[PDB]
């Protein structure tokens, strides 16, 4: 696809539909690349949390 | 029993709800009049310690204030020689008075106090609301002893409080250094 100077050009890429019952993304912990740091509570209740880790 | 030579006034201040109540009953010389802490605005906890042969008698005032003892509460730093900042790692709030609680000590209190921070309850490591670096980083900036306490951490808070009265003795210690006869007849030659 061609795309001049200073011209958006929409693009298009078709994706399959993750099946939910094979990747538990409502469990599964945030990955830290640098680990060894003390442990601070942020705070947030269960139901923010599961749609921050579903999101990320 | 007044063997002791000095006796120095330390407050247990901090704020409320933080558990110092706790803090100050394992250490304890725990006898006489208790639960005094209504009653005025203080309970009372002491010790002795030997420090190179000087005895020491140490007053533990566990100040507080509700919403009504503004003045006293004041007051009662009239001649302070110690502090004991308590504040506990599970709420942010607690540790944010901290700045307000070194300035009023500053304020009322002798003239270059010794004071230590203590965080009260660190056995709990699920909701670590402040943490240990930037704790330290605050007591850097004001000459003051930091520390963090538990019930299965033991020794750490006594280990700071003998630190602590052998740092104020070293300020408020003048030296002191320990300071024939002729037997027989006489005879007067007084005029």
């Amino acid at each position: 696809y061609h795309v001049e100077a200073s011209h958006t050009s929409r693009i298009i890429v078709p994706i399959k539909k993750i099946d939910y019952k094979k990747y538990n993304f409502e469990n599964t912990p945030i990955p830290r690349i640098y680990p060894g740091r003390q442990f601070i509570q942020s705070g947030l209740n269960e139901e923010q949390t599961i749609e921050m880790r579903q999101k990320f | 029993g007044y063997d002791y030579d000095y006796l120095f006034k330390i407050v247990l201040i901090g704020d409320s709800g933080v558990g110092k109540s706790n803090l100050l009953s394992r250490f304890t010389t725990d006898e006489f009049n208790i639960e005094s802490k209504s009653t005025i605005g203080v309970e009372f906890a002491t010790r002795t310690i030997e420090v190179e042969n000087k005895k020491i008698k140490a007053q533990i005032w566990d100040t507080a204030g509700q919403e009504r003892y503004r003045a006293i509460t004041s007051a009662y730093y009239r001649g302070a020689v110690g502090a004991l900042i308590v504040y506990d790692i599970s709420k942010s709030s607690s540790y944010e008075n901290c700045n307000h609680w070194l300035t009023e000590l500053r304020e009322n209190a002798d003239d270059n106090v010794a004071v230590g921070l203590i965080g009260n309850k660190s056995d709990l490591a699920h909701l670590r609301a402040v943490p240990t670096d930037e704790a330290k980083n605050f007591a850097m900036e004001n000459q003051m002893l930091f520390t963090e306490t538990s019930a299965l951490n033991s020794d750490n808070v006594d280990k700071a409080f003998r630190e602590l009265i052998v740092a104020i003795f070293q300020m408020v210690s003048k030296h002191q250094v320990d300071l024939g006869a002729p037997k027989g007849p006489t005879i007067s030659l007084t005029p």
